[PDB]
């Protein structure tokens, strides 16, 4: 997350760490939808243009986190996958369209003060929230800088980080970028005239974009951080993967097998 | 009272009968006691039955009073904490049906020289074992079995050789692990398994440097900055991870985490990553 | 059918189930209104 800042205890207790067990490495972010469900981008686990292709057996899930690194006592609970579902029409090959995946935890977690799920939106929360101009908020352990280039200050923070953005209209976040976009992402981010700046950056995947209802008082994920060119840059936004338009097949998966 | 010292708050009362002299447990304490601190005393021998009463206790304190039996009877469903460390106990107390919502167990340093068969069978609630200071030798299989939530095993300075290959099978909540200061020059298949532990301490050990030390040879790799080197108390081993600590035939410039198993069969198995450059910067 | 943990998703034990709002909510909720 690049010009965010630190989160509050217990403020995104839905976020979650998708963890490599070897090496040891945080490569995502995720979120929690139920007691065991867990969501995030499909190219955190499969992206075959950089050869990357992460199995049930290659990750662990750490729960209820504040601190990227240090491990936290009764407060986080590390969870194994049971099994990993990728969107069978995730395109990889060129802009990455439904990036999205389920994952299945082995065991049910139990809930705390920093461990509890976020909702998943309905038709109407959908239509109502999603307008350009309304802020959205997006979590995560990613960088704070474009980090594959020569730049100022440190490339991850110590704690999780958050920051607030705007829905960006389809028509400015299609001429933004050389790349296609589709009904199945959106974008968001200040524009050059407002002043204000915030993005997702590497690292900040799986992570998710959430708004609160003004009606029922609960946060509800509309996005996943999925890409973005640079970090923070003018002109540019970050996408997220839109996960009510993939609404059925998230509830196809999910409701499949008994329980 | 007259003899030991009572306090009071929370609700929860706290008798303290240190460096008394005594040999039996004082004339009627306050009944409901919940605290007891019973040591340094001429404990020689102690029924657990004696304390029945006092339903309200839940940790007692019995170390340092050298206590060599320690006689398994009635039951204290409420009793968390049981320090016996540094006693003379030559055989461990099958403490399972008589406490059942026991959390920390500590048998250190006392003359262990061997575990039961089913040592800990009823203690599911356990969270902390300590067993540090004996002379156990072998641990046997499915010791832990019974205490699925164990968080904390500490097992060093003992006498161990070799550590069975499914100890640590199931402890879904391990975080701690202290084996140094023993007899191993090896570390089984996978006995590691798939679990995170962020805090081990493997040093003042003689790793036999072969080639079947390859797996904890990369376990190592991957865990460097979880691998710690014991001081003290009051320290909180979360001070600077040192993950060459743990040395090839205990031989200092050896560490284990730098060993090349030149002619070792399988060329791509064990250890058989660290193919990516990594350039991390994280802050305060 | 069932998923475990829904009908109480998107309120957090620290803050909604606590009647607290977190520092910077209230960015959120002003965005509902048309900033003309
Ligand atoms: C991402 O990476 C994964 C692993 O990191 C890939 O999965 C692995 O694929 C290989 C094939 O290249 C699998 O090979 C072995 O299994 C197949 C059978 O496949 C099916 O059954 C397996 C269980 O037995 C499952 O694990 C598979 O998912 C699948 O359902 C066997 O046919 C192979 O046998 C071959 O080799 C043996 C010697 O080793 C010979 O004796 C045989 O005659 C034969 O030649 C293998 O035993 C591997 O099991 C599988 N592992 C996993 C975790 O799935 C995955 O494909 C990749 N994904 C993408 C999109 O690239
Ligand atoms: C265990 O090791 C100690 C320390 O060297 C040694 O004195 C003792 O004899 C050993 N115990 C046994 C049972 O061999
Ligand atoms: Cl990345």
């Amino acid at each position: 997350i690049v010009e965010g800042s630190d989160a509050e205890i217990g403020m995104s207790p839905w976020q979650v760490m998708l963890f490599r067990k070897s090496p040891q490495e945080l490569l995502c972010g995720a979120s929690l939808i139920s007691d065991r469900w867990v969501l995030t981008a499909a190219h955190c686990l499969l992206y075959p243009p950089w050869d990357k292709n992460f199995t049930e057996n290659d990750l662990l899930v750490r729960i209820g986190k504040h601190s990227r690194t240090r491990y936290e006592r009764n407060i986080e609970k590390i969870s194994m996958l049971e099994k990993i579902y990728i969107h069978p029409r995730y395109n990889w090959r060129e802009n990455l369209d439904r990036d999205i995946a389920l994952m299945k935890l082995k065991k049910p977690v139990a809930f705390s003060d920093y461990i509890h799920p976020v909702c998943l939106p309905d038709r109407e929360t959908a239509a109502s929230l999603l307008q350009a101009g309304y802020k959205g908020r997006v979590t995560g352990w990613g960088n704070l800088k474009e980090t594959w280039t020569a730049n100022v200050g440190k490339g991850q923070p110590s704690v999780l980080q958050v920051v607030n953005l705007p829905i960006v209209e389809r028509p400015v976040c299609k001429d933004s970028t050389r790349i296609r976009i589709t009904d199945n992402m959106f974008c968001a981010g200040y524009k050059p005239d407002e002043g204000k700046r915030g993005d997702a950056c590497e690292g900040d995947s799986g992570g998710p974009f959430v708004m609160k209802s003004p009606f029922n008082n609960r946060w509800y994920q509309m996005g996943i951080v999925s890409w973005g060119e640079g970090c923070d840059r003018d002109g540019k936004y970050g996408f997220y993967t839109h996960v009510f338009r993939l609404k059925k097949w998230i509830q196809k998966v999910i409701d499949q097998f008994g329980e | 009272h007259p003899i030991c010292e009572v306090s009071k708050v929370a609700s929860h009362l706290e008798v303290n009968c240190d460096k008394r002299n005594l040999t039996a447990l004082p004339p009627d304490l306050p009944k409901d006691t919940t605290i007891l601190h019973l040591s340094e005393n001429l404990l020689y021998t102690f029924s657990l039955a004696t304390l029945m009463p006092y339903t309200r206790l839940t940790q007692l304190n019995l170390d340092r009073a050298e206590l060599t039996k320690l006689q398994v009877d009635g039951t204290l469903p409420v009793l968390g904490t049981l320090d016996l460390s540094h006693n003379q106990l030559q055989s461990l107390p099958l403490l399972g049906q008589t406490l059942p919502a026991l959390t920390v167990l500590d048998v250190s340093f006392n003359r262990l020289t061997s575990l039961p068969l089913g040592a800990l069978r009823g203690l599911g609630e356990l969270q902390e074992l300590y067993l540090k200071g004996n002379e156990l030798k072998t641990l046997p299989p499915g010791l832990l079995t019974p205490t699925p939530k164990l968080e904390k095993l500490s097992l060093a300075n003992n006498n161990l050789t070799e550590l069975p290959a499914g100890l640590l099978n199931g402890l879904e909540n391990l975080d701690t692990l202290l084996l140094q200061e023993n007899s191993l020059y090896t570390i089984p298949k996978g006995f590691f398994g798939s679990h995170l532990l962020p805090f081990a301490f493997l040093h003042g050990n003689p790793w036999l440097c072969n080639c079947e030390i390859l797996y904890f040879r990369r376990w190592l790799q991957d865990n460097a900055e979880n691998v710690y080197v014991w001081k003290q108390g009051v320290d909180v081993k979360a001070m600077t991870s040192n993950v060459a600590s743990v040395q090839c035939d205990n031989s200092d410039k050896f560490p284990v985490y730098k060993y090349p198993g030149k002619g070792c069969p399988t060329l791509g198995d064990e250890g058989d990553t660290d193919l990516y450059d990594y350039y991390p910067e994280e802050d305060t | 059918t069932f998923g475990s943990g829904e009908a109480d998703c998107g309120l957090r034990p620290l803050f909604e189930k606590k009647s607290l709002e977190d520092k910077t909510e209230r960015e959120l909720l002003e965005s509902y209104i048309d900033g003309r």
